[PDB]
RNA sequence: AAUUGAAGAGUUUGAUCAUGGCUCAGAUUGAACGCUGGCGGCAGGCCUAACACAUGCAAGUCGAACGGUAACAGGAAGAAGCUUGCUUCUUUGCUGACGAGUGGCGGACGGGUGAGUAAUGUCUGGGAAACUGCCUGAUGGAGGGGGAUAACUACUGGAAACGGUAGCUAAUACCGCAUAACGUCGCAAGACCAAAGAGGGGGACCUUCGGGCCUCUUGCCAUCGGAUGUGCCCAGAUGGGAUUAGCUAGUAGGUGGGGUAACGGCUCACCUAGGCGACGAUCCCUAGCUGGUCUGAGAGGAUGACCAGCCACACUGGAACUGAGACACGGUCCAGACUCCUACGGGAGGCAGCAGUGGGGAAUAUUGCACAAUGGGCGCAAGCCUGAUGCAGCCAUGCCGCGUGUAUGAAGAAGGCCUUCGGGUUGUAAAGUACUUUCAGCGGGGAGGAAGGGAGUAAAGUUAAUACCUUUGCUCAUUGACGUUACCCGCAGAAGAAGCACCGGCUAACUCCGUGCCAGCAGCCGCGGUAAUACGGAGGGUGCAAGCGUUAAUCGGAAUUACUGGGCGUAAAGCGCACGCAGGCGGUUUGUUAAGUCAGAUGUGAAAUCCCCGGGCUCAACCUGGGAACUGCAUCUGAUACUGGC
């Protein structure tokens, strides 16, 4: 199944691994899944500062 | 299989046996009386028929005929044997 | 073989164990035939901690039914009859 | 589980007094008291019926200190009551330990009551009482430590403590710094802005 | 059996037991002896079998409690660093796929010279440490601890840092 | 006193009302993942592969059953370590005891799992054709002999596992005989059936002075019971599927032998030709059932992990044996798949017991302690066994507590942020000043779970008896895994401890900049193509807090399968029309019946949970006393309008 990358830039490339998430994007039928960030093979969202859970980054050092 | 009561399983094993001979011979001592009933002999059959009963009810009290089946067996041969003789 | 025995039901460190009639091929906490009285060993000091149907307890006896060593160590810790 | 943080800009957002600061003096201001909650808080929130059914509820408990999992469960426990949930819910959050003290003035603030509380520095009817949130019985007797009695913040609170409107419900004292709680208060001997209807109203759905 | 001097005899290591750990019946007391020296470097199995993910991982935080090698990994969940007895890294990649773990893995160059060294000492200094230079800073298997730095000069600025603790490398 | 509790919002349109789906706010979890993470109480923890398992342990116990000596222990006719008085030796099983063996009992409990099972199951309520170890009530019995056999010995094949031939020996092992009724057979006559001894002792007398004998204690036999447990039977109910409409030869019934503990086609023979089914058989798919659990105002919907009852399986399949009870998880026999040891001729094994490993998966724990308590097996008892149980370990997985400071503090700093530059804001927030130290760290003191058991004394206890045994008080020494326990008191010092989501609308909460239909967000509607409260960052704010978010899933909202509670002229929806079997419903009056209906009673509806009012752990969660509730079923006696039968 096609499954949607969310967050500015990823890893990601020919095999890797994921964990698919679920739920759904209606811009590009046939999505009905995410992948969560940060999970796996997934790297997090580099520099991401603000909902970091989502797009799996730890914190930048507070 | 290494618990020690293996021993219990030889040891069933010798009263397997032993049981088997005797209820055997108990069985054997009816045949005795209902081939008397086929062949239709009623004082042969009266004889068969005292000569099993003290060893129906001694294997009843040792328990492996255990109570009223000796009854049964008793009771069936008597209204089998004076019923057409 | 019925028994009069002590199943323990309270909590993490605080037992509370009740005085119950069972088949003694039954489990601790398993099927009982009636619970006679129960007993408490914290209760600290204050107004109770044990109690026991003991016209019922002789009844079960008389009709043939053993006492575990700890029950008794309660029927005639509570006496009697005073 | 404590809030830990300014407590003039809960004031300030709930737009009433709610006994953080209260310390030496009372009745705030020297904060540019309820014109600026925020950034923006010169702005004129015009708010929905569910928005002021929060701000009611959401008042009650900055003026004690309770957080949501344990109001939810105080709400319960009066819905459960029988009689109005409101006043029993209100008798329940004047029962707590805590409350009790602030209310008999062993504390400046509520938020001061609960140090004590906290650190061993009352009891009972004779045991130590360590948690916060202790419901408090009738006849019951809260008393200052023997051991720390007297200390220069609990002196310096019965000061102002005296100085308050006083409860009915309890009967307080100076040297023995221990009181007794009478009755439950009932509905009328204590009010304020506070709405019953509002927060009952919030849990329903 | 049961065993007398100079024998040599086996127990079953749970995290309990070190290098040089001294078993006595009551004498607190610990053998002088015992070598232990730290690893050099390289690295980075990123392993084909494309995951899982524990078998390698488990492989590689159960061939540490060992003497040889002993991981790292940071605080990037998969960069997965291993350091280093001398260069004989393909015991690895063999016990990766022997023992009991059926992967692979393969390898690459690290920015890593240190090696690296293992700290802890004081509170509060310390979540100042593990938060400056945390980039930058790793966790083992064994659960701690660790720093990870890019050259010497980046090494000698970062204990510089100052003044908690070695050096460490217990092995 | 003990069920008295019901919210809506967003989106079809230029707009409107109605229809209708989608989505959102709630509660819930054995959860997982992301970011984060300080305590403690209690509980929970393979939901996936009933997939395969190295290693330890999970069932043994009685010499007051027997032959007995292989070990440690006391003492011995004699020598002695010899320190002539204590000790040391050859043997010695005489005593305590006890390896191996025989026999007795337990291995059918306890623990695991949900595979199979749509009814040989379960739940509910009745019933007739049975059995029941150990524990019990009652009445009597226990007389006298016999033949073997492990162990052991002599050979002997064995790598091991295991044995194989011959001979000797005991018993509560096995077998006759005697004796027999309140028992079995038989209408009666009369026939026929049993058993075991072993201990602690002790006045007579004592005989062949082994001990006979007296006695208490324990054990055996027979019959009738009590209690318990287990069979068996009937009805009602307990998933889906008609794109499964017919199923069935021992099938349905009878008669008669046989059989079982017991009815029975359970079996066999013969004889009738039935039996089941749309009130859904049959066949497929799925599934352990219940008490209950989550949700819901309720009616319901979903669900049956943990806890208790019932069932079933214990490598796959099959079968018996022993025994009260098994067709038997850690028994046996056979077959099947696999695996392991082998000196190659041959053997050995099954974690769905505890812990653990591999595997699978998004994901689920220590190869811990102790039998001190509770409870179980053996024993007269002490005692022995006991991963049952009691505890400990790991994990924020959950629930419930608690802390991460408390007061004071300025035209209100620096810095960050907005600014029409006049200032506003972050903000009493910080600093500073006073103050408190729970929880952690260190150090001291120290409850409760402990009750009994082991040695001596007294009881019109019984006795020939002060011994023995039992009993009840008494005296002494002693009995714990947790355990540096809970809890108490000091020492130090704010000292060690805040994060996560959100701010266009539903929805509490705002601006700057960057970007520019790019990058990107989104649960729905919907943002972004040049001032974005919607993206990304920053300031600020809002909401929760050791958690916050996301996903997943059940109920709710959803009157959106509408019994309570909906619809069909055009929105989805009346068969194209008619006749008509089954089924549903039926005008009206009297009599009768009294099933439905209704009233009263009596059983029963396990405990736990829910609820009510109390009680105990500092509060809570948790624990617990009592009561209600279990809305149901059955039987009996009444009422009779309606309903049904006549």
């Amino acid at each position: 199944v096609t499954s949607y990358i969310g967050g500015e830039g990823h890893n990601l490339q020919e095999h890797s691994v994921i964990l698919i998430r679920g739920g759904r994007v209606k811009d590009l039928p046939g999505v009905r899944y995410h992948t969560v960030r940060g999970a796996l093979d997934c790297s997090g969202v580099k520099d991401r500062k603000q909902a970091r859970s989502k797009y799996g980054v730890k914190r930048p050092k507070a | 299989n290494i618990k020690s009561a293996k021993k219990r399983a030889i040891q069933s094993e010798k009263a397997r046996k032993h049981n088997a001979s005797r209820r055997s011979m108990m069985r054997t001592f009816i045949k005795k009386v209902y081939a008397a009933i086929e062949a239709g002999d009623k004082a042969a059959a009266q004889k068969a028929f005292n000569e099993m009963q003290p060893i129906v009810d001694r294997q009843a009290a040792k328990g492996l005929i255990h109570k009223n089946k000796a009854a049964r067996h008793k009771a069936n041969l008597t209204a089998q044997i004076n019923k057409l003789a | 073989m019925v028994t009069i025995r002590l199943a323990r039901h309270g909590a993490k460190k605080r037992p509370f164990y009740q005085v119950v009639v069972a088949d003694s091929r039954n489990a601790r906490n398993g099927r009982f035939i009636e619970r006679v009285g129960f007993f408490n060993p914290i209760a600290s000091e204050k107004e109770e901690g044990t109690r026991l149907d003991l016209d019922r307890i002789a009844h079960w006896v008389g009709q043939g039914a053993t006492i575990s060593d700890r029950v008794a160590a309660l029927i005639k810790e509570v006496n009697k009859a005073a | 589980a404590r809030y830990l943080g300014p407590k003039l800009k809960l004031s300030r957002r709930e737009g009433t007094d709610l006994f953080l600061k209260s310390g030496v003096r009372a009745i705030d201001t020297k904060c540019k008291i309820e014109q600026a909650p925020g950034q923006h808080g010169a702005r004129k929130p015009r708010l929905s019926d569910y928005g002021v059914q929060l701000r009611e509820k959401q008042k009650v408990r900055r003026i004690y200190g309770v957080l949501e999992r344990q109001f939810r469960n105080y709400y319960k426990e009066a819905a459960r009551l029988k009689g109005n949930t409101g006043e029993n819910l209100l008798a329940l959050l004047e029962g707590r330990l805590d409350n009790v003290v602030y209310r008999m003035g062993f504390g400046a603030t509520r938020a001061e009551a609960r140090q004590l509380v906290s650190h061993k520095a009352i009891m009972v009817n004779g045991r130590v009482v360590n948690i916060a949130s202790y419901q408090v019985s009738p006849n019951d007797v809260v008393s200052i430590r023997e051991k720390a009695k007297k200390q220069s913040r609990v002196k310096a609170a019965l000061e102002l403590a005296e100085q308050r409107e006083k409860p009915t419900w309890l009967e307080v004292d100076a040297g023995k710094m221990e009181g007794t709680f009478k009755r439950k208060p009932e509905r009328s001997d204590l009010s304020a802005d506070i709405n019953e209807h509002l927060i009952v109203e919030l849990y329903s759905k | 059996e049961e065993a007398y001097p100079g024998d040599i005899l086996g127990l079953h290591n749970h995290g309990t037991i070190q290098i040089g750990d001294t078993f006595t019946q009551g004498e607190m007391m610990k053998f002088t002896g015992i070598p232990n020296f730290a690893p050099e470097l390289f690295r980075r199995i990123r392993l084909k079998d494309p995951l899982k993910q524990k078998q390698l991982l488990k492989g590689l935080v159960q061939l540490s409690e060992e003497g040889a090698v002993q991981v790292f990994r940071p605080i990037s969940n998969n960069d997965l660093i291993v350091g280093a007895v001398g260069v004989l890294q393909f015991d690895v990649v063999v016990a990766r796929l022997k023992s009991e773990y059926n992967v692979e893995a393969v390898y690459e160059s690290v920015n890593v010279a240190t090696a690296r060294w293992v700290e802890c000492a004081d509170a509060k200094k310390f979540e100042e440490f593990k938060r400056k230079n945390e980039s930058q800073l790793a966790l083992d298997g064994g659960d701690n601890l660790a720093y990870i730095a890019t050259s010497m000069v980046n090494l000698r600025l970062a204990q510089e840092r100052y003044p908690d603790v070695q050096f460490h490398q217990t092995r």
